[PDB]
């Protein structure tokens, strides 16, 4: 069972945000569908949840500014939230929720906890606009080292907004990778630089390139990363 | 309406302890119906445990869940490097609520960072902008210090440092400084500098490079 979601990402103040989820699993008339919200740095929190039925339940303080919708032809569920603040910045987050029952003398959620998850939609709410960012080469030094490791990455500079995803190799080597979180420069785009550990001996017989992706302005980059010699 | 309290805010262990992760309602669960999730850096909740008790498929049997109406549980037997994270409690039992969280944290020995540092690419230097950047690579503890030094010059207001998250493997840390010139300036200076300055270090380390060369 696999959730994919997608959504705008950036919004001006008091603009509506609208994301939207797709289940490819199936089952997806067997149980409800929530999202779910995480402030950075904070506490997760609840929004709503909803059935192929298209009924639904919210939650009491963001009551009045929900909206959730089912399209059961192509097997998804979106979210409506008006009026955005900066106080509503977070991460978004598709879910599968409890069942919803239908009884003789009752009807509610039963079970009603979150598995699995989407991978997450951050929402930054400003007034800014979006920019793509440059990447530029972190290049060995190609000396001759007296330790086996050595170390080359990628310098991801001047995006906005974030976040900027990083892979090497197209995920073919995980280990001793490092990413650091982005850093909000005085320019006010952010920065960040994404490292990777490897022997030494590999710099010369073995290709390294990083693949940053920048979703909100729909760049995508491939840069090979070789010493200077 | 029912609010979930968790205790403590903070916690942190050595390898292999035992955790107790507490979680307190402002008014009875019903039959049994509570959740704990996993939250790692950069990722999504995971489903623990559910119905106070249930391990999750997939999850290892050092995690334990107990308890009832008030007062709820985690327990995890033998702690590991990889069960750093930031655990949350859920009732379902109304309308979901969520704990304010409870981060764990691991302790270990005192590690010493690996030191690497990046000259500005020729192709940067076209923007007119040089980003020289100090890599501190899988140092325990995270008091760390870094200086830049130009041409012997100590420099500062021209840098950020990022640090990431407790390793999953070794638990340690690892930080970035990044020296922010413009071209004409960097061009300027011959010999760039950066020296580092933690506990597992008996003397500062320095890291450099020569402009062009």
């Amino acid at each position: 069972v696999q959730l994919q979601q997608w959504g705008a990402g950036l919004l001006k103040p008091s603009e509506t945000l609208s994301l939207t989820c797709a289940v490819y699993g199936e089952s997806f008339s067997a149980f409800s569908w929530s999202w779910i919200r995480q402030p950075p740095g904070k506490g997760l929190e609840w929004i709503g949840e909803i059935d192929h039925t298209g009924s639904a339940n919210y939650n009491p303080s963001l009551k009045s500014r929900i909206s959730m919708s089912v399209d059961t032809s192509m097997n998804q569920f979106s979210l409506e939230l008006l009026s955005m603040t900066v106080a509503d910045t977070a991460v978004y987050y598709c879910a599968r929720g409890g069942r919803k029952v239908y009884h003789a003398y009752w009807s509610g959620y039963v079970n009603n906890c979150f598995d699995p998850w989407g991978q997450g939609t951050l929402v930054t709410v400003s007034s800014a606009s979006t920019k793509g960012p440059s990447v530029f080469p972190l290049a060995p030094s190609s000396k001759s080292t007296s330790g086996g490791t050595a170390a080359l990455g990628c310098l991801v500079k001047d995006y906005f907004p974030e976040p900027v995803t990083v892979s090497w190799n197209s995920g073919a080597l995980t280990s001793g990778v490092h990413t650091f979180p982005a850093v909000l420069q005085s320019s006010g785009l952010y920065s960040l630089s994404s490292v990777v550990t490897v022997p030494s001996s590999s710099l010369g017989t073995q290709t390294y390139i990083c693949n940053v992706n920048h979703k909100p302005s729909n760049t995508k980059v491939d840069k090979r990363v070789e010493p200077k010699s | 309406e029912i609010v979930l309290t968790q205790s403590p805010g903070t916690l942190s262990l050595s390898a292999g302890e035992r955790a107790t992760l507490s979680c307190r309602a402002s008014q009875s669960v019903s039959a049994r119906n509570l959740a704990w999730y996993q939250q790692k850096p950069g990722q999504a909740p995971r489903l623990l445990l559910y119905g106070v008790s249930i391990r999750n498929t997939g999850v290892p049997d050092r995690f334990s869940g107990s308890g009832s109406g008030t007062d709820f549980t985690l327990t995890i037997s033998r702690l590991e490097p990889e069960d750093f994270a930031v655990y949350y409690c859920q009732q379902y039992g109304d309308s979901p609520t969520f704990g304010q969280g409870t981060k764990v944290e691991i302790k270990r020995t005192v590690a010493a960072p690996s030191v690497f540092i990046f000259p500005p690419s020729d192709e940067q230097l076209k923007s007119g902008t040089a980003s020289v950047v100090c890599l501190l690579n899988n140092f325990y503890p995270r008091e760390a210090k870094v200086q830049w030094k130009v041409d012997n010059a100590l420099q500062s207001g021209n840098s950020q440092e990022s640090v990431t998250e407790q390793d999953s493997k070794d638990s340690t840390y690892s930080l970035s400084s990044t020296l922010t010139l413009s071209k004409a300036d960097y061009e300027k200076h011959k010999v760039y500098a950066c020296e580092v300055t933690h506990q597992g270090l008996s003397s500062p380390v320095t890291k450099s490079f020569n402009r062009g060369e």
